[PDB]
């Protein structure tokens, strides 16, 4: 009725529909957030998935700066080189590698 | 408040809502009772069709109102 | 930032395939396409590419023509197959830069944040290496003068890895030089 | 019943900020171009509709393609800031349209002309000359500004199609309360 | 509240102006730009989820081997012996929780 | 309300016009037409002095067309705001039209710029400085060039005037030149600009170029007139030549900093002669 | 009803069936026409893998409908 | 500008065009009047493979020039 009035309450309805819409969009925020949590834990179960596995062994002489030689677990005993940025100092005889 | 959900098949489905409800529930609803689930299907109100991020209220529906009903997706 | 980008065989061999055979579709005077690669640290590599449909326009350069849902499905398929590369940046042929690129540039930036743009010039030339590879900063400019975008230069390298060496000696094998030379091929190299 | 691709051509330019129309102007864009993207797919399952933005250049916001819905949750989030360029959109309308994937469908361009325009004749008769060669229809729809620019308009679709032409329709409307109920019949009319 | 209502609200109408204002253009902006926003958001991730998933499930074929765990090291790898008598080091674990596996 | 017009028409130029045809403006409810006829108005050089009757009616207008570029809406705000004379509540009508207007951020720039510039006026260090400061960060991630940096640049200049700071200031009045348009200004506001740069540079701490200065177009046109004995120092240091008994002259012209720091400058040339001979 | 199916290498081979037609009746036909075994056969239509328990009455094909056909392949 | 295609089969059709066309558009003339599918056209210019993709005076060709189709089997 009266404009001070109406603008009361109508102000107080639009308030309440304020927080309603408020709530709606803190659930939907929260439930994606967790979305996203489990989406990062499947990326990386998938680049997880390409992996090779390594023969485990120990390290025999060193024969020339290049060469060693080295010896498997239960396997015979091989002629191999050492990768680059491998400090070769740490290639201590029977160190495993 | 009763809705006409009519199909391209001919069939009439009467829905009973209230306005505050949003477009998903009306679909959750749907499916509850028909079985047909949300996503193979959209709505159309005399060339407007609905959203998610919309309520009932937008657009302007009324009771009683006609709604058609068109599948998506092709057969299951 | 990056120092270094090397560039490894397969992906020269297939933009000479794409410029060969864009004839099928409608005359044009270049090409464009993604490259996919890798970063260890600080320096990229690059390893796959894949076309995109592309138009242009010979004076306006306001007009022009990517598209979006082509590169966006192509990736998804790619990415289906293999899942170690990321989409890195694109490459074009012609021999100059063009006033456009920089408008295609911030564009596709937004699929990755150092886009980096590889020039490839496919008809030969005799005095030097095939291509060029160019990163995009803004600058002081001056004393005194507007702030813009544009590109620098960023140094270049073509590399190789095991199993793909093995293919390019065996096609090379008709043809072949000293690998050391006696003479007879450092004289040449001062000339 | 006919096999066609369609490209809507909006405007987002300043003057749509105002408010003739019964909410805004672009309300009223929004709920057009929801009836036309609907009739024509509706009309042939088929068929296929993209969208392009006039303001500030044109930018190709989504490749022809026959999902609907994206267009629709694209179109949000224009908030009118550009100004007008009628030709540059026209031209990479028509660059577009070179690449359907069936190249059997015909070819047409819709475009709502909701904004005064500045423009020299003698390029749009060029223009209209070139889509006379290249067999392209064109349909406009006027909207706020009827006097400043509806003798170029006039002229451009007189001679674009004529002399036994189709009669493509220029829509022009006064600042009713709906463009829905104008748009209607005369451009679209399926079957 | 009640102060609010009272001296600004209904005395000063001024104040009913900019509440109204405020209230109108926030509510609006923030529900139609966030609900649809996120809405979409989540149908895409959803879907890509999906098509992960699906991803995984071929890959766990039925044959498999028993093995133990000798020892764990972080630097998240494992050397495991295998009772095909066989000693293997490997740097990434794969489908199981890193930290619920232990020796 | 809208009887607003007619009656107040008998103010100011165009008593059948302009406020008639704002009336009409207003009546189609084309807003951007009235905003584009509003800024126009307010330029009009009529003083103007009923500016809260005005401001009463761009908040009737904004009250819902605020939709409308907020930029203009906050020019012709700070169009309104210089009128008045008191500073208190100026900054805090101010403060609660920078709270309301918040999409555009350039406009919030805009607004600092106007605070601190009132700011200044009074007492420096403790505030300008401070938002200076706290308005660079936000300047520099916009992609484009944009309006509002002259004005920015214009306060710094400013703020950095206190004169101990001479080379600091040289460098910021160059970018402001790096952002109007072609000059088109008053020409002595450009004449004088130029004096001043002239100056600041030339007592400058870390400044040895004097060959870009002197290619800058606002330097080489408005001194070709009257005051040109300082084009001619500016030369002299350029060669490198060690006579001058034209600062003699200055010291009349500019008692002011040039007749004190006579030692520096003597050893500035001093040591520029070198990388003329040694060239 | 005269359906088309084409293949990856380009062949293009018209089939003639009713829509009462279960899945398994067509893969029949193609083995019969072809000679090829009904195991290696699988068959696409408009991106969704076609399933026996259907006739074609269901996924709601019409006449003149492309169909696509991909070969079983393995190795060992 | 007539230009004459000779086929196989020992048929001379002649076609008039003009210097500002393009080969697929010629291959859409075939299609007409011939009725075979564009795809299933291929064109030989005195040895040379003409592209779909360009224009006649690409290749130089002048009023009366023979053009020999040649079919794709593969479909055996």
């Amino acid at each position: 009725a009266d404009p001070r009035d109406k603008a009361l309450q109508d102000y107080r309805k639009k308030l309440l529909e304020h927080k309603e819409i408020d709530g709606r969009l803190k659930e939907l925020r929260e439930q994606l957030k967790e979305l996203t949590k489990q989406y990062e834990k499947s990326e990386n179960d998938l680049k997880a998935l390409q992996s090779v596995g390594q023969i485990v062994g120990e390290v025999l002489k060193q024969l020339t700066e290049e060469k060693f030689i080295v010896k498997a677990t239960n396997g015979p005993r091989y002629v191999v080189g050492c990768r680059r940025q491998l400090d070769k100092s740490k290639l201590k005889p029977g160190t495993r590698v | 408040m009763q809705i006409f959900v009519k199909t391209l098949t001919g069939k009439t489905i009467t829905l009973e809502v209230e306005p505050s409800d949003t477009i998903e529930n009306v679909k959750a609803k749907i499916q509850d009772k028909e079985g047909i689930p949300p996503d193979q299907q959209r709505l159309i109100f005399a060339g407007k069709q609905l959203e998610d991020g919309r309520t009932l209220s937008d657009y302007n529906i009324q009771r009683e109102s006609t709604l058609h009903l068109v599948l998506r997706l092709r057969g299951g | 930032a990056v120092q270094k980008v090397v560039v490894h065989p397969l992906v020269l061999l297939s933009v000479v395939d794409h410029f060969n055979r864009i004839g099928k579709v409608g005359n044009q005077k270049r090409v464009v396409g993604v490259l996919l690669g890798s970063w260890q640290k600080k320096v990229l590599d690059v390893s796959n590419s894949f076309a995109v449909p592309f138009d242009e326009d010979d004076k306006d350069d306001s007009v022009w023509f990517l598209d979006h849902d082509y590169l966006e499905n192509m990736y998804g398929m790619f990415k289906k197959v293999n899942a170690r590369e990321r989409i890195v940046g694109w490459y074009h042929t012609g021999p100059k830069l063009h006033k456009n690129d920089i408008a295609i540039n911030e564009l596709m930036k937004r699929y990755c944040p150092n886009s980096v743009l590889v020039i490839i010039d496919v008809k030969p030339k005799d005095l030097g290496l095939p291509t060029e590879a160019y990163i995009s900063v803004e600058e002081v400019h001056d004393d005194g003068t507007p702030t813009s975008k544009t590109f620098e230069h960023v140094t270049s390298e073509i590399g190789a890895e095991e199993a793909e060496e093995v293919g390019v000696e065996h096609l090379l094998r008709d043809i072949k030089d000293t690998t050391v030379g006696t003479l007879s091929q450092r004289i040449t190299n001062q000339v | 019943m006919v096999l066609e691709s369609t490209m809507v051509c909006v405007d987002n330019s300043e003057y749509m900020r105002n408010g003739d129309f019964l909410p805004t102007r672009l309300q009223a864009q929004q709920d057009a171009v929801n009836i036309v993207c609907h009739s024509k797919t509706r009309s042939n399952p088929e068929n296929n509709v993209g969208l392009i933005t006039l303001a500030n250049d044109c930018e190709v916001l989504t490749t022809l393609t026959p999902d609907t819905g994206r267009i629709l949750s694209k179109l949000h989030t224009v908030q009118p800031k550009g100004k007008i360029t009628f030709c540059t959109g026209i031209r990479v309308a028509h660059l577009a349209l070179k690449h359907r994937q069936g190249k059997n469908h015909k070819m047409r361009i819709i475009a709502f002309v909701g904004s005064p325009v500045e423009d020299n004749e003698k390029d749009l008769v060029k223009l209209a000359k070139r889509l006379k060669k290249e067999k392209v229809n064109v349909d406009i729809i006027n909207f706020g500004e009827e006097e400043v620019n509806t003798e170029k308009l006039t002229a451009f679709v007189n001679t674009l199609n004529g002399k036994d032409g189709t009669g493509s329709h220029l829509v022009t409307v006064p600042p009713g309360p709906s463009l829905a109920d104008a748009l209607i019949s005369s451009p679209i009319l399926a079957g | 509240e009640q102060d609010g209502i009272g001296e600004e609200v209904l005395k000063m109408s001024t104040e009913e102006i900019i509440q109204r204002t405020r209230l109108l253009d926030s509510e609006i902006k923030i529900m139609k730009s966030e609900v649809l926003r996120v809405t979409h958001e989540l149908q895409a991730m959803k879907d890509k989820i999906k098509e992960n998933s699906e991803k995984i499930k071929v890959n766990k074929t039925l044959p498999y081997l028993v093995s133990n765990v000798i020892e764990l090291l972080d630097v998240k790898c494992a050397v495991i012996k295998t009772s095909t008598r066989q000693t293997y080091f490997l740097p990434v674990i794969g489908l199981v929780d890193a930290e619920k596996l232990k020796p | 309300v809208p009887g607003f017009l007619q009656q107040s028409q008998n103010s100011g130029p165009g008593q059948p016009a302009v406020w008639h045809r704002l009336e009409e403006l207003y009546t189609k409810k084309l807003w951007h037409q009235l905003t584009l006829q509003v800024l126009d108005f307010v330029q009009d050089p009529c003083f103007a002095q009923g500016d809260g009757l005005i401001k009463l009616y761009e908040n009737f207008i904004s009250e819902f067309e605020h939709r409308v570029n907020p930029l203009s809406l906050v020019e012709i705000i700070l169009h309104v705001v210089r009128q008045m004379t008191d500073p208190n509540v100026a900054l805090t009508f101010l403060e609660k039209t920078r709270e309301k207007v918040k999409s555009s951020d350039e406009a919030v720039i805009l607004c600092k710029t106007a605070i601190g510039a009132l700011k200044l006026n009074i007492g420096d260090l403790q505030v300008t400085k401070e938002t200076i400061e706290d308005v660079e960060e936000m300047l520099n991630n916009l992609p484009g060039v944009t309006s509002v940096h002259s004005r920015f640049y214009d306060l710094s200049s400013k703020y950095y005037q206190t004169i101990g700071n001479h080379a600091s200031y040289y460098k910021d009045a160059l970018r402001f030149l790096g952002c109007v348009d072609i000059k088109d200004l008053p020409v002595s506001e450009q004449q004088e600009r130029a004096f001043t740069l002239g100056l600041a540079g030339l007592l400058g701490e870390g400044v040895f170029n004097f060959g870009e200065l002197l290619m800058h177009p606002v330097l080489e046109s408005l001194r070709n007139t009257d005051r040109q004995w300082l084009i001619d120092t500016l030369y002299a240091f350029n060669s490198g030549n060690v006579e001058r008994f034209q600062t003699l002259k200055t010291a009349w012209g500019q008692q002011p900093d040039l007749a004190a720091n006579e030692a520096q400058l003597l050893r500035k040339i001093q040591l520029l002669c070198l990388m003329e001979m040694t060239f």
